[PDB]
């Protein structure tokens, strides 16, 4: 697994050498945000239920479809299965956000996820709609002003969006 | 492989290898990365295989 | 690698849970230590070249036999294979510096040492006296915490050996 | 109890391995992060009784069923055991405040409440309500990290709850 | 397994009270100065090869019929056992040092040593000497104020000497 | 773990010889009484968690010291780890009283729970009147004749009591 | 896994035969020959380190790439995993020529052996040209002519380098 | 095939080690006692159709009652089944003869052979009669230790039908 | 100890089966072989002074650095532990000649060897060394298949240690 | 595990000096004897069955309770039993004169089996004279003449008898 930390210095490493000073410096400032980063953190995981909450709410407000009989969300097994793997997706892009890299998404939530839901006949276009549902509620939520000091965190919102799409991109 | 209670050195490093075979998928595992506390346990019969 | 953040978000993920308080500690303490550490790893990334000539010329000081003809110091691609050796332990000190964890030591230099040191025939005491050289000189290079995060990085390296 | 020292030491143990700079960084950041979070236990300790009186209200307020005869919560008993569950709640907030971490949470609330709620009928909601009022209050009895710490054990407890 | 804090906390939770300005006055104070029981642990930690030699060395001149045929540190095996043990004990006098509790020194460690020591016949006052070296060395160790600040470490160093005593007293 | 009809066929082949007239009989009477035994049971298994959730109620009311901090029903892990015990023992009183047998009782738990409340400290006594205000409730559930036929059902509350009895009793 | 003997009677069973005259000679001279065959293979045994020292030696030597950062024997672990390789190859080796069959090889040392290699992206034709490099380094302690009775081994030589060249040859 | 050679190999291969002196002891016993079980198989292959038939005459001489109409030894078919089979006795016989253990036997006959012969209805007797006749003749065509060797794989597919 | 009588006894009951052909023959090239390792053990145990003082010297002679003081060899007490190392490798060398088997040599050398070494900071070259001076002298005074035996088993000696 | 050679050699060890050569006398002497051990190992297994059939008729013939219902070996698995007991303990007893030495009986068949039988309440004086008829039907076996070269082996039946006799003293 990495962070910008690991993934710099395995680049450096293949590259055969020590890490440049402009690297450093990129290192450097990283760490300086730590702080914002570790509250963007915290804002997905304390509110973590309200998101997959108000993603599930709009997503089947939209496709009535999936909790009908015959849908892919209708007895509560697959309601369930749904609403775990909202919060599983949710949990390893709060993952992502604190290492600054995405590769523990690809590798454990991202591995081979489009394939298991084409199998199970998971319609891939609602999951996707459902992490969309769920970047918009964490959006919210991260923009929070209240129980922090206000400054600009506009890098971490467009990192955060960016994990988000991958996740909905992988899988659809 | 079966490893009893009582045993002698060259049963249990044979299980050693053996458990580290299958175990670990026919990985290489190093030396630093072998649990020496585990091997001791099963050793002195605190643990089962 | 194993660093603070990665052991965190792996402690989490084993237990198929969010990131807590706890582990929200663990990173801003790592982000904390982050600032001596790098400049640490920026000063010792200035002088690798005279770490590297000191280290060396330090094991051929305490090991005058293996310059000897017939042993391992003889030759100049052995001598130019120490000056590598030597290069590239300071490189994974930096890193694991960078990295705020032994993850690059652990993975890169300190999986496989022992085996790798048997096979050709490398006394790990000699690397061993080329580490406490660069720690004595780090110790000239470095104050405060950079140089106890510079020392604690390197005699990890120097019990891997040991 | 699972905390940031209990962690550090866990995983070096399981590892058979002494502690060095990822344990030593990560306890680095704990003893840190003390401050505000004791500062934070003993601000929620000297407004015990404001804090719990005012979230025995909330419920009722929130709940007004509840007060009626024939409910759950009709009786000086069950008025009793409103108060004595939300001193433990906050008791265990502020033990989580002192260690760094859900552990007294996790040991002394968070196992076992799923199914002692069914148990004892006991919604979840109501306690939800009354930590969600804590929280409020809690937004200005303190400031800072500390507030930062309070408001992050309570969520944990509320995020545990639903 | 304990720390302080843990410890405090179930003291206070047997009897059901919030912990008291005396116990949080501790508590502070404990985390105040835990910095500096960051760097015992690492001198304990950045020594250990060299702390068991030292013990091995001395031990092993103090009693010689241990590495005399016959003696329980005698073929490889045993004395790989031996100093094995030594590594496991200051391993576990290092995690007692920077939980500031022994209670991982007493769960883990030491739970069934002395029967252990006893069914295989090894004398527990040769292991309990090898104790005190190992403690002799270890103070020897702590005290060296090169690269660190000075100041005062008289609790550490009494902490880290009660830890030694208790794994010596546990053994014997 | 043997039934009435297996303690029959026990006895005989200890003896010897084939099940005698008397004994065959008394098997006959016993399945006679089964279709009364199987609504007993019925009536054990739907009104177990309200068997349970009243036994609970009364026996934290006449013991208040479990619930208080320092007490074996306090916090939520040992609370649960009472009512969960309680379902065990309402669990295997059901399986006695549908085979006819208590020594299936004796040799399903009561062989290591005792030692194990022992080795615990847990309170036995608490845990045999637990069992008898389980009883209690079971009694006026089996007695409950709402949509179901009536009749006399001395047998079946007589041997339901002596499987509680032998719960708590082995217990304490 | 077959020997020279199982062999034989592998391919007589298929042709429901007992096994022939000339077959029968054949393993005589097998059997009758199998010292220096016993002799060959405490060679391969005794001199293994000194065998795959020199062909690592030769080998790095030659492809300096290898061992280059982005080499696939660059770090400690990769060169480990090489060097295990190569001993493991020469133990198969070692196997085989006891046997007088390669069935041996072909059932385990090169079952998965060159999808593992691909799959790894380990370049098979340095793993062959270290193959070779150890049959250059393990025919001279085979014809080292010490510390044994004279005699014509050439055959034993021969078979030995089909072993190594079937190694090498199942790589790339 | 379970000879001293595939276990001496597979029991190093076990434990990842090379062979050594007590595997390669092994291997000499096994080349040593080859000229007594080879030519032993080649005595025993030259009298092939002497043995089978006395073999399967013996069987009908314990067992009179299966050569009569109704039952297993009546008819062409079943007699030639049971000089098919003999034949297979004593091939892998002389197969693990050869190869100095009892792998062929074990492999070839005596994995499976209880399952096959209660479907078939085929009883043990019948064959434990006929090795027991070829252990006889065995004994008077062989001398020295061929005997010896012949006699214990006889002894061992017998012991394996009882 | 892993002999050959051990490890076909082992094998047998690791099946739960009988000794049989495949297992006797092993035991019988053991029981052959016997008559050179015990010659072999006498001639190594009556040159055992001899044996001994000069794989010192030859220790000393191949390293000549270990006897200048500040090094491992130097002082009367340090050559004394060579000479009892020495005596410890030979006497086990004769054990396991004598038990046909490496078992004697594992169990007494090489289990623990590389971290008994390591730790006290010996030089398994200095063995080495040794040991070939054993094998050298062993070229003389053994004869035939008595030093077949003993160089295998001073070349097991030396694999373990390499 | 250990045999004579490793039995004299661990003595030796203890006493820290080389074998005698007394003591390789001895280890000659046993090791030329080797042959009359492998036919006494070879008249134990290929007469196994035999002995066991045999041993078990006359213990049936003569202790009849085990044979009638209510007696150890009435069940018909429990005869399963007991045979299969029988016949583990005739193979540890040729693992123990191929051996030619005691105690690996000792170790993995004895130390465990007394209480093992007390648990399950098998009469262990039972077991030992079926041990000592194994005994008798092996010496029976041992001591046949035919298809072996003639020679005294009066040394190979004492220790047989030796083993058979430990073996019974350890059940019982
Ligand atoms: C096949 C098995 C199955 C069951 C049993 C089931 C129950 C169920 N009811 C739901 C909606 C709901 N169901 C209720 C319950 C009712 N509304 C109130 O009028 C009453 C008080 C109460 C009935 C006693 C409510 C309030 C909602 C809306 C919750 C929301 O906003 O999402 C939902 C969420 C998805 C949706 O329909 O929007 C589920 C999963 N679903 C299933 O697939
Ligand atoms: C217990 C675990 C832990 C946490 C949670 C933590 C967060 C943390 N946030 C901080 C301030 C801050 N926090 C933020 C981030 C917020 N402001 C923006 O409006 C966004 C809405 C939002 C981020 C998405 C910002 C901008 C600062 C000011 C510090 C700076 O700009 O350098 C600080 C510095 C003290 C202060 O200025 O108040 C810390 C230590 N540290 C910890 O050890
Ligand atoms: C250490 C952690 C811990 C907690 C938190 C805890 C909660 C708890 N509260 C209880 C009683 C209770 N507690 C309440 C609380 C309700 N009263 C209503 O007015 C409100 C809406 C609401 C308060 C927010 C009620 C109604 C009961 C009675 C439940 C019953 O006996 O059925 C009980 C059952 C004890 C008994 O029956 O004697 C438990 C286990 N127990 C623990 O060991
Ligand atoms: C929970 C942490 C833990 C501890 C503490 C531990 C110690 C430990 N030491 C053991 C044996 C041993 N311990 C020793 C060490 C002593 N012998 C004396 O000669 C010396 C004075 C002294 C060395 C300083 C020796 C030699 C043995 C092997 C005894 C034998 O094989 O008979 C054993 C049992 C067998 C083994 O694994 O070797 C354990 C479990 N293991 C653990 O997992
Ligand atoms: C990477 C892990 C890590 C370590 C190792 C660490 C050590 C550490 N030691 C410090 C000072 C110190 N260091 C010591 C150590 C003592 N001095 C005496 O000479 C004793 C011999 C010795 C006991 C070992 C003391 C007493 C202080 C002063 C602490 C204070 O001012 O309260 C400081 C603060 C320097 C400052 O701001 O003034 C740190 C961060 N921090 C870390 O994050
Ligand atoms: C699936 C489980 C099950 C149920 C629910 C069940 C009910 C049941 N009870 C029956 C007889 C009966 N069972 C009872 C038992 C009752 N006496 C008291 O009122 C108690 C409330 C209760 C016992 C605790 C009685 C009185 C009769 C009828 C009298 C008789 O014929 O013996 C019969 C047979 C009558 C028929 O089918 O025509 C049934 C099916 N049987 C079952 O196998
Ligand atoms: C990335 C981590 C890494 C490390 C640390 C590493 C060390 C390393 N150094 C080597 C060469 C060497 N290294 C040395 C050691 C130095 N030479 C002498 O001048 C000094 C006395 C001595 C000072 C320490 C020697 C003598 C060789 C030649 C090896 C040989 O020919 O046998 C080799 C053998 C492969 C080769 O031919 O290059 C390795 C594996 N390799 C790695 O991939
Ligand atoms: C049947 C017995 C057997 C064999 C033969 C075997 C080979 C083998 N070699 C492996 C890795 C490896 N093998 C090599 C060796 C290559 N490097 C090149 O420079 C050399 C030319 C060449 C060796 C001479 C390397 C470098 C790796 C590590 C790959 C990596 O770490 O990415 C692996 C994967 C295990 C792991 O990577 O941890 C296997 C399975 N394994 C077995 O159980
Ligand atoms: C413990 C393990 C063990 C070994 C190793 C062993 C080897 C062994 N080598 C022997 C002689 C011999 N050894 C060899 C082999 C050598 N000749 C050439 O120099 C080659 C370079 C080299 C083989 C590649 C030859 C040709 C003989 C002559 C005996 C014959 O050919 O029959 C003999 C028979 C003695 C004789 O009649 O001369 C044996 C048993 N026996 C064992 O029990
Ligand atoms: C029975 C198997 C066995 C072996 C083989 C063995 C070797 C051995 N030799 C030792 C001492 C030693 N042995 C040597 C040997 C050196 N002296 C120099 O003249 C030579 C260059 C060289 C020998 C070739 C030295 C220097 C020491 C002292 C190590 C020290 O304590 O610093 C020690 C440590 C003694 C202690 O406890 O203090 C061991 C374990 N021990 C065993 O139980
Ligand atoms: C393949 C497995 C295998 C077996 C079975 C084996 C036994 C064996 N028994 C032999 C003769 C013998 N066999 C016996 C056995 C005794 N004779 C008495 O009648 C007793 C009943 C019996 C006690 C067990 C004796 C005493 C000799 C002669 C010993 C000698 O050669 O001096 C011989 C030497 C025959 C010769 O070459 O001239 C061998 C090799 N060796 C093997 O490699």
């Amino acid at each position: 697994m990495n962070d910008v930390f690991t993934r710099a210095i395995a680049q450096a490493d293949l590259k055969g050498s020590f890490l440049l000073e402009s690297d450093l410096d990129k290192l450097a400032s990283f760490a300086k945000e730590g702080v914002k980063r570790l509250d963007a953190v915290a804002a997905l995981t304390n509110n973590a239920p309200a998101i997959i909450s108000d993603a599930a709410h709009k997503l089947f407000a939209e496709q009535q479809e999936l909790i009908q009989p015959g849908g892919n969300a209708y007895p509560h097994r697959r309601m369930a299965a749904c609403l775990r793997d909202m919060e599983i997706i949710l949990r390893y892009v709060s993952y992502a956000l604190l290492a600054g890299d995405a590769s523990v998404l690809d590798d454990r939530c991202l591995n081979g996820l489009r394939e298991t839901y084409n199998a199970l006949g998971t319609p891939t276009q609602s999951v996707a709609r459902a992490v969309q549902l769920m970047k918009d509620a964490a959006m919210v939520h991260l923009k929070s002003t209240a129980n922090v000091t206000v400054g600009d965190c506009s890098s971490l919102y467009s990192e955060a969006a960016t994990y988000f799409d991958k996740a909905a991109a992988s899988i659809a | 492989i079966n490893l009893r209670a009582p045993f002698t050195s060259e049963e249990f490093q044979g299980a050693l290898y053996a458990i580290y075979r299958h175990i670990f998928g026919n990985t290489y595992v190093m030396e630093s990365e072998r649990p020496t506390t585990a091997e001791s346990q099963l050793k002195d019969g605190r643990i089962t295989v | 690698s194993r660093t603070v953040i990665t052991e965190v978000i792996a402690t989490a993920d084993s237990q198929g849970r969010f990131l807590n308080s706890t582990e929200l500690q663990a990173a801003f303490g790592r982000f904390e230590r982050a600032v001596p550490a790098i400049e640490a790893a920026r000063a010792l990334t200035k002088n690798q070249d005279a770490l590297v000539k000191g280290a060396v010329q330090a094991v051929f000081k305490k090991f005058p036999y293996v310059t000897q003809p017939g042993e391992k110091g003889y030759g100049d691609s052995n001598q130019a294979k120490c000056a590598r050796d030597i290069g590239y332990y300071l490189r994974f000190i930096t890193y694991s510096l960078v990295a705020s964890g032994t993850g690059p030591l652990d993975d890169y230099v300190i999986a496989g040492l022992r085996e790798v040191n048997r096979a050709f025939n490398l006394n790990p005491l000699w690397y061993i006296e080329a580490l406490n050289y660069i720690k004595g000189e780090t110790g000239k290079l470095l104050s405060g915490q950079s140089k106890t995060e510079a020392l604690l990085y390197i005699d990890h390296a120097i019990n891997a050996l040991s």
